[PDB]
RNA sequence: GUCAAUUGUUAUUAUUCAUAUUAAUUUUUUUAAAAGUUUUUUAAUUUUAUAUUAGUUUAUUUGUUUAAAAAAUUCAUUAUUUAGGAAUAGUUAAUAAUAAUUUAUAAUUCUGAUUAGAUUUGUUUGUUAAUGCUAUU
């Protein structure tokens, strides 16, 4: 789910679902050979903490001094297992665990 | 009595005359470790050891002057015993030796219960009120009463 | 070893045949071909009819190689003794003890996944090293092993025996690798980590109670409040676990009391 | 700082009509008469690290008819003051240890004996 | 009244999987005046919006 | 700071002042306010409502390692849950438990739920 | 089963005794279906035989409902044409 | 300070009792824990109350299981016997004939019609389960009747799960399918037990109500060991021993 | 009351037997049901076996998918068929439907045992929907299956024309099941 | 350096917004505007609160003193209404006593809407009563002399009572087993299915074991009667006859002990006598010596009349009325 | 659904660590303060109930009318400090209104107990951008 939404996002060139159990497929895409994927860290560096996030908590980080702001993008999985990105997630207002973050 | 009044028919009636009836294990519960019942809302009744009020007289030191007290015992009763066995019955539950200090015979509002008789002769329930008296009533008034300090 | 651990190598030595439920299931199940296979008796035969007998080349472990006893007919009585269980090396007399046990407790025949067939494929594994561990006593490369190998003894054990603890006992009281079994300590047993095992396998709620203490008593009324035991008292039913003479003394004691009570104060 | 985790096993299974009213744990210790030991999880969440560790401790529980046998998992509840520690009473049984019973049937005891 | 709120509750009541009867699930939706022309356009979402987004810079006339 | 009309809806309507009633109260250990969120109770929300109920690795980890769920470190179902146990999986639970209960037919036929008095008879004319 | 129900009215065209015994059930609210379990049975059947109450409770509100606007469905016309709501029901496309 | 200050004793209250009269008008005083003790320290258990109609009239016939010679339970208990014996030769009146002792199922007031029906009903009930020779393992004594009924309690361990529901098959058939009368009328799960003593009415007057604890207390929690069990019998008591067991009408 | 599904628990399996024989009863003889167990057969030679072998619908599931498992096995002489009522398992029900090597594996078995030709022996197949039954089944059940003259339809059965369950769309592809590609038994089942 | 937003987004369950969950600029242009489209009490969720095995009953006991003893000397009859009120707005579901507690105490207080409220808030939490229940709202209802409330409560609640007829049993035995979870149900369905707080539709089953039957009749002849529908009323009271006769007598409830002052155990020695003063002669607790204020007629409820005694006195009952209805 | 925002002049680099601000002791007259409580017929009797001590970390828990004013209890779960760590002891449980010599062998303890050291057990502070560190009755 998430690099389904990073795709949409355009991080990636296109990811695939090969069904396989292990491990699936996902093409990087670089612009001025350069990886459009700079920082990408998971927001738990331990699985033992998974941190939750307010639909404020995510709306904060879209203003940057006074700026609407969605250049970052943030992955939340959803209570009801939808994995959506924040701009979504405070679209329709609801929270979630926070995944990762990408920009 | 309002109450136990009305519960004198469901004696008879709602099992002795029906011809037609079931009582079922399994929802016919028993009491808690809470200390207390449950809430639940029924029951015809029973009660197989009637619990039986046995009152008696006792003197304690009062601090002041010698007075005599209520020690009542509760003690359940056989509903097809006999009298005798119910002096007999009583006396071990004293937990306080100035109880039976020596023979005494029970006693209903001053006259005296005959021994060779069950409680059904005599019809006694819990609220029925049975004094208990020793041997020594004559005594007591007599000025050998009791040795207080002066 | 001790007298129980050894009592299996007696078995070993001189080996260990087929049992014969695989040889009367054979029968039972394919009519045709054992009686063509008694009617083929003592001579070459050169059709594999016995293929049915022994499904799993490891199956095969009455003769060497699981070459199955039966292509030997044909021969001369000297390749018989050849292959006999009796010119077996000792890292084959493993494979002809453990395939012939392991069958035994195979719920599924093909299967090597069982809690019965790998508790055994262990078990065998660790009197055998601890065979040879204490006779030449200072090796460390077979010392390490014993700790892999009882590791993945318990972690077999306390999971089979909730599968089938009558299995179970066999594969405790035949080979007594009990002691492995033995909780670790104290600690680990009095905050509850020597139960809670089977919790953090899984195998908590796993027994089908339909088989023994009818779970109308083990459930106290969630209305009422009533404890496990009212339940039970006002269906009629018993759970007692069979008491030591510790709680049985102590119990006499308490039903006689109130009844000693008219002994004592009848002075 | 370590702050009280209510939220568990206990509490996600079992509504608790207040604080760690009911518990469910192992029976550790039938030693003592009429009291089946059991060991529990009580949480803890440390708001430093953000990470909630266990910290198992022991409760006694009252079993009328001596039906808990070691190794069993018990749904216990609280209660009135019995003695100086039980105030639990054992509710209900769900999973018996069998061979906790058989391994007593055949004469033993319930568990063999430690190590150490 | 976001999400937290407490759930509004469903409109119908089927029990069953085995829930089979033809000539139903139509019995959920059973759906002069002068409208101005663009408003029924808008609100139909077939009328081409123009947002804050078509917007340029605010230029130095004056 | 969360409010305090919180303790009466959980505990009872004025429950406090009996309470304070108590002769030795408050000294020197007060018995605090149960001043929790509605929706962050113990004992009434699910999993899918109290989001500290999503736990995992200590919280609905232990749950489906003891109910037997297939559970992972991280799967498709709500908290580590990969697919259902041999129970769930083949028992029916749609009428198992507490009979469904009759206030719920008040939804569908609302007609019950009426205010028996005009909100304005009060004593707001 | 079959023995008790033994009392015999065969003057009953398929429609009329249904029709009004429809009536009843239409009038029905939904705590009518409240108790209708027989109680003394096994959590084998104490499970089954709610389920299959719950589908005539569901079937019963279906001809309920759907016939409750047919009855408005003939009025509509009775309300347009100005005839009997009876002999709509037999009312032609010719018509 | 060597006592409790107020003990349990002081820590009980009772709701008879009026709490404001017996705490405010004179100190009430009895053994309370006597009458609190737990049904598990009595083995007091409640078997199936007949109803009242029902319990005017005497049993006529009884389904049960006749216990199988050579077997652990009774070489337990008639060593429990002789034991008995041994301690009041009063009990030997008092005493179930070891040559009768067998598990008791079902009682049931009938003549042949009806025993030719459950001889269909069991040849049939037990036919519909089409169950494996049972095994009841015996252990802990209890009490009957106040005292006047002392039984080999069956524990619930061995083979007792496929049992308890033979009694529940027949007794919704044998009761409410067919007109055949039962102490336990309402499909209720009777006690089966082994009655290892029972105080006749008349006799009631001779050793009193309650057959003594003493006399029990030892064997309380006795182990009686497991008893295969292969063969349900529907039998009338009106003989005593005609086989050394009473008079057999039905089998299976 | 079955067929129409109400019974949502044992669905309309056994009742279908009963049917059967009534069609197969007021076919020839009302003194036919000759339930010998398992076999319910017609005796004038022209045989009319309405041997019922097993439950499908609650055994493919559990053990052995023996797909030939007619749940009802009615063979009218020459034709063999075979009545299974369908598994709701859209997986286990491509392991009802009985392959070509199972086809003419059971007719090559009954030629010897009922005398059959080894020629004319057209074994067919026949599955129902899973839970209920439809409308159009019972019309080419009694048609071409169980043929019966259709005036006796009425008779044996009055109430066909009455029958109104039609099938639902979830349902309708209880029928079109497609053999599995033969080089992919791994995959598919 | 790590991320100032990890340094944030991480550290969302800090232990500074624990205090605001009390897990242990201000002015109203920054408020929102869709606060004040909350509807009355909208914002309030479903609550179910499991409360302590005994204390379901002594929560129950205190609300079950306050309804039937609201009306003493100084509550006000209302107040008998505004505990029930107390009770269900804190979940606590009303049972079937607090409800013939409210009916009572408000009859009693001539307050006859007011007990009809009752009867319709049992109608709103759509609590089935029993056939006690559903006599007592029509006893209020020949108070009230409305045909069309008794008619009304009829056709909802009391419509399949039947006489116990000949061939019956008796009243029936108890068949609701307690609430009890095997562990299958308890580990594995959800919380909602497992709470349970003892709603009055689940003893309904075994409340109605007594066979009251008759009464109902008799209630509902009497509004027939209350309310000059005699043609009602001869029909009802036919059919309360000729059953009264022929139908065994129906087995009287024993009173149930929740309701009704049930005596206590006590030493009546320590009592003032009835000359305690000297200046009038007082009617003791133990003995009276005033004498009844009241001729009673000494007769028992008229449940546990006979079954021709019943129809009789079924006419003591109808009458009186008439005269009510005429003296009203 | 309206406020998170970091300011030391260093001195090869590694290592939170001298000289900074904030808040405190230094730091100073603008909040205390002395005795005799008071009734009452009885030399008496009614009414006059928790600051300041000494040493406690498995610890401290509660009211029948007193008052008010015209069947509610003695129990509990939790959380408990020492750098380098081993035993504790009028015992535990069951009887019971036993048990100065009943009955068990029990009970605590390395999941860190007991003794010893310091500390009166904290909706209270200060610092901060802040999980924290750092106080308080």
């Amino acid at each position: 789910g998430c690099a389904k939404v990073l795709l949409d996002h355009g991080l990636v060139a296109g990811f695939r679902d090969f069904r396989n159990d292990r491990a699936f497929a996902v093409e990087l895409k670089y612009f001025q050979n350069e990886p459009t994927i700079n920082i990408i860290e998971p927001c738990s560096y331990d699985g033992k903490t998974e941190f939750e996030w307010s639909p404020k908590m995510m709306r904060r980080l879209m203003n940057a001094h006074g700026i609407h702001n969605r250049l970052i993008i943030y992955i939340c999985r959803t209570a009801d297992n939808r994995i959506i990105d924040h701009i979504q997630a405070v679209k329709e207002c609801i929270g979630g665990r926070g995944l990762m973050m990408a920009h | 009595r309002r109450f136990t009044e009305s519960q004198t028919y469901p004696g008879p009636i709602r099992a002795a005359t029906p011809g037609d009836t079931r009582f079922y294990m399994g929802s016919a519960e028993t009491i808690l470790q809470e200390n207390e019942r449950h809430y639940v809302v029924d029951d015809p009744h029973v009660q197989h050891l009637v619990p039986l009020r046995v009152r008696f007289k006792t003197f304690i030191w009062v601090t002041s002057g010698w007075e005599q007290r209520v020690q009542v015992v509760q003690v359940m009763a056989q509903r097809d015993s006999t009298i005798a066995e119910l002096m007999q019955q009583v006396r071990i539950e004293n937990q306080s030796p100035y109880l039976c200090t020596s023979s005494f015979k029970l006693c209903i509002d001053g006259k005296d219960l005959d021994e060779l008789k069950t409680l059904a002769d005599y019809g006694i329930h819990e609220y029925s009120r049975i004094d208990a008296i020793e041997e020594n009533d004559h005594l007591l008034h007599t000025e050998a009463e009791r040795l207080k300090d002066w | 070893l001790s007298p129980i651990q050894k009592k299996k190598q007696e078995q070993m030595l001189y080996g260990v045949n087929i049992p014969e439920t695989r040889v009367m299931r054979f029968e039972q199940q394919h009519p045709l071909l054992s009686t063509a296979l008694t009617q083929l008796d003592g001579q070459p035969k050169g059709f594999p009819f016995w293929y049915k007998k022994y499904p799993t080349r490891r199956h095969a472990y009455e003769q060497r190689f699981s070459v199955p006893t039966e292509m030997l007919e044909g021969y001369n009585d000297s390749i018989k003794k050849a292959f006999s269980m009796s010119m077996m090396t000792i890292q084959e007399k493993q494979f002809a003890q453990e395939a012939m046990y392991m069958e035994r407790y195979a719920e599924h025949d093909f299967d090597t996944t069982s809690p019965a067939v790998l508790a055994v494929k262990r078990a065998l594994k660790v009197r055998v090293l601890r065979n040879h561990l204490l006779t030449n006593p200072h090796n460390n490369i077979v010392k390490t092993i014993l700790a892999n190998t009882e590791r993945k003894l318990n972690h077999t054990l306390r999971r089979l025996r909730k599968v089938d603890f009558k299995r179970y006992w066999e594969i405790i009281r035949d080979h007594d690798v009990q002691d492995v079994l033995q909780p670790p300590n104290l600690v680990t047993y009095r905050q509850g980590s020597y139960w809670r095992y089977d919790w953090n396998a899984g195998l908590a709620i796993s027994t089908q109670l339909a088989d023994v203490l009818d779970p109308r008593g083990l459930n106290g009324c969630v209305e009422t409040g009533r404890s496990r035991s009212e339940v039970a008292r006002d269906l009629g039913l018993s759970y007692t676990r069979p008491l030591q003479e510790n709680e049985k003394k102590q119990l006499s004691e308490q039903a006689v009391y109130y009844e000693r009570l008219a002994k004592f104060k009848m002075e | 700082r370590r702050m009280p985790w209510p939220y568990d096993l206990t509490s996600m299974i079992f509504n608790q009509p207040r604080q760690g009213s009911d518990k469910i744990g192992y029976v550790v210790g039938t030693s003592m008469l009429k009291t089946a030991v059991v060991a529990a999880n009580h949480m803890v969440y440390y708001p430093k690290f953000n990470q909630r560790v266990s910290r198992t401790s022991r409760f006694f529980a009252h079993d009328e008819d001596l039906a808990c046998v070691e190794g069993d998992l018990v749904h216990i509840k609280q209660s009135r003051k019995i003695s100086k520690y039980k105030h639990y009473y054992v509710f209900s049984i769900l999973e018996p240890n069998i061979e906790g019973r058989e391994r007593l049937k055949l004469g033993l005891k319930a568990v063999p004996p430690p190590l150490f | 009244g976001g999400p937290g709120s407490p759930v509004k509750g469903p409109g119908y009541y089927a029990p069953p999987m085995e829930g089979e009867h033809m000539r139903g699930y139509t019995a959920e939706w059973r759906d002069p005046e002068p409208w101005e022309r663009k408003y029924k356009q808008y609100a139909r979402g077939q009328h081409p919006s123009y947002d804050m987004v078509y917007a340029g810079p605010m230029p130095e006339i004056f | 700071r969360q409010p305090s009309y919180i303790h009466d809806k959980r505990y009872g309507l004025f429950s406090n002042e009996h309470n304070i009633g108590k002769s030795r109260r408050g000294l020197p250990h007060i018995t605090p306010i149960y001043t929790k969120h509605m929706s962050l109770w113990e004992t009434d929300t699910d999993a899918s409502t109290n989001r500290f109920f999503r736990h995992y690795v200590f919280g609905q980890r232990e749950e489906h390692l003891l109910l037997g769920r297939p559970h992972g470190f991280e799967a498709d179902q709500a908290g580590g849950r990969q697919g259902d146990s041999a129970y769930e999986l083949n028992t029916d639970q749609r009428y198992k438990g507490v009979p469904r209960p009759a206030i719920t037919n008040l939804h569908y036929e609302p007609v019950w739920n009426q205010t028996l008095y005009r909100n304005t008879a009060h004593g707001n004319q | 089963m079959l023995a008790k129900y033994g009392d015999l009215t065969v003057v009953k065209d398929d429609l009329t005794l249904l029709e009004k015994t429809e009536s009843y059930i239409a009038k029905w609210r939904l705590n009518r279906w409240e108790f209708r379990v027989p109680p003394l049975l096994y959590p084998a059947v104490r499970e089954k035989v709610m389920l299959q109450q719950e589908i005539l409770k569901a079937l019963c509100l279906n001809r309920a409902e759907e016939h409750k606007h047919v009855l408005g469905d003939i009025q509509i016309v009775a309300s347009i044409t100005g005839i009997s709501p009876e002999s709509v029901r037999e009312k032609n496309r010719a018509w | 300070e060597r006592g409790l200050y107020f003990p349990i004793n002081h820590r009980i209250v009772d709701q008879r009792n009026t709490l404001g009269s017996g705490a405010e008008e004179a100190d009430i005083q009895s053994r309370y824990r006597r009458q609190l003790r737990s049904s598990f320290v009595t083995r007091e258990t409640r078997q199936t109350e007949p109803p009242a109609w029902s319990r005017s009239t005497r049993p006529t016939h009884f389904l049960s299981l006749p216990l199988p010679a050579r077997c652990t339970l009774r070489v337990r208990v008639k060593e429990m016997h002789e034991s008995m014996i041994f301690a009041n030769q009063s009990i030997e009146p008092l005493l179930i004939p070891a040559a009768k002792l067998h598990v008791t199922l079902g009682v049931m007031t009938i003549a042949p019609d009806v025993l030719a029906a459950i001889q269909d009903c069991v040849g049939q009930a037990c036919h519909d389960t089409c169950k494996e020779p049972l095994q009841l393992r015996f252990r802990g004594l209890g009490t009957f009747a106040h005292g006047r009924v002392l039984f080999a309690g069956c524990i619930t361990e061995a083979h007792f799960t496929t049992l308890d529901t033979l009694v529940r098959r027949i007794r919704r058939d044998v009761g409410l399918g067919l007109g055949v009368d039962m102490k336990g009328n309402p499909h209720d799960s009777y006690v089966p037990h082994v009655t290892v003593a029972k105080i006749r009415p008349s006799q009631i007057g001779q050793f009193g109500r309650q057959l003594p604890i003493s006399m029990w207390a030892d064997h309380q929690h006795h182990d009686f060991g497991d008893v295969t069990f292969n063969r349900v019998d529907l039998c009338s008591m009106k003989g005593e021993g005609k086989d050394g067991y009473y008079h057999v009408v039905s089998s299976i | 009351h079955d067929f129409l599904g109400l019974n949502v628990v044992s669905g309309y399996r056994p009742s279908l037997g009963r049917f059967l024989i009534h069609c197969l009863s007021k076919k020839n003889n009302i003194s036919n049901p000759v339930s010998n167990g398992r076999v319910l057969l017609h005796v004038s030679t022209s045989k009319e076996t309405l041997f019922d072998y097993g439950d499908s619908k609650n055994q493919v599931a559990h053990d052995d998918s023996i797909y030939g498992l007619p749940d009802f096995m009615y063979v009218r002489g020459n034709d063999i068929f075979l009545i299974i009522i369908a598994a709701d398992n859209h997986w286990l029900r491509k392991r009802q439907v009985p392959h070509t090597k199972q086809l003419e594996g059971i007719a090559r078995r009954c030629s010897f045992v009922l005398g059959i030709p080894f020629d004319k022996v057209r074994i067919r197949n026949l599955l129902l929907p899973p839970n209920y039954v439809d409308s159009s089944s019972l019309r080419r059940l009694t048609e071409t299956v169980f043929d019966m003259s259709p005036a006796s339809v009425k008779e044996a059965v009055p109430w066909i024309s009455l029958y109104e369950k039609g099938l639902d769309a979830q349902d309708v592809d209880y029928c079109e099941l497609e053999k599995t590609v033969n080089e992919e038994e791994w995959l598919t089942l | 350096m790590r991320d100032p937003s990890l340094k944030i987004l991480r550290a969302g369950s800090g232990f500074q917004q624990l205090k605001r969950m009390g897990m242990p600029f201000r002015g109203a242009d920054t408020y929102s505007v869709k606060y004040c489209e909350q509807g009355r009490y909208e914002y309030q969720r479903y609550l179910m609160i499991n409360r302590f095995p005994s204390e379901y009953k002594r929560h129950f006991l205190r609300f079950l003193g306050n309804i039937r003893g609201s009306k003493s000397r100084d509550a006000v009859p209302q107040e008998a209404l505004h505990w029930l009120l107390r009770m269900i707005v804190d979940n606590f579901n009303p049972q079937h006593v607090h409800y013939i507690a409210a009916m009572r105490t408000l009859q009693d207080s001539g307050e006859l809407d007011m007990a009809r409220d009752v009867w319709k808030i049992m109608e709103r939490q759509q609590t089935w009563p029993d056939t006690a229940t559903i006599c007592a709202y029509l006893d209020v209802c020949v108070e009230a002399g409305e045909k069309t409330w008794a008619v009304e409560a009829w056709n909802r609640y009391c419509t399949e009572l039947r006489f116990l007829q000949a061939g019956e049993v008796d009243p029936k035995p108890i068949t609701r087993t307690p609430f009890s979870l095997t562990r299958e149900e308890l580990l594995y369905l959800p919380k909602w299915k497992k709470h349970f707080d003892h709603d009055p539709n689940l003893d309904v089953p075994d409340l109605n074991r007594f066979n009251r039957t008759r009464e109902v009749y008799l209630r509902m002849a009497k509004v027939m009667l209350a309310s000059d529908d005699m043609s009602m009323f001869e029909h009802f009271f036919d059919k309360l006859q000729a059953a009264m006769l022929t139908t065994p007598t129906p087995v009287p409830e024993p009173p149930n002990p929740h309701l009704v002052r049930r005596p206590r155990w006590s030493p009546y020695e320590h009592q003032k006598s009835l000359h305690h003063s000297p200046w009038r002669m007082d009617n003791n607790g133990r003995a009276m010596a005033l004498g009844p204020s009241r001729t009673i007629e000494g007769e028992m409820q008229s449940r546990f009349f006979s079954n021709p005694q019943f129809l009789v006195h079924a006419v003591k009952e109808a009458v009186a009325v008439v005269l009510q209805r005429h003296m009203a």
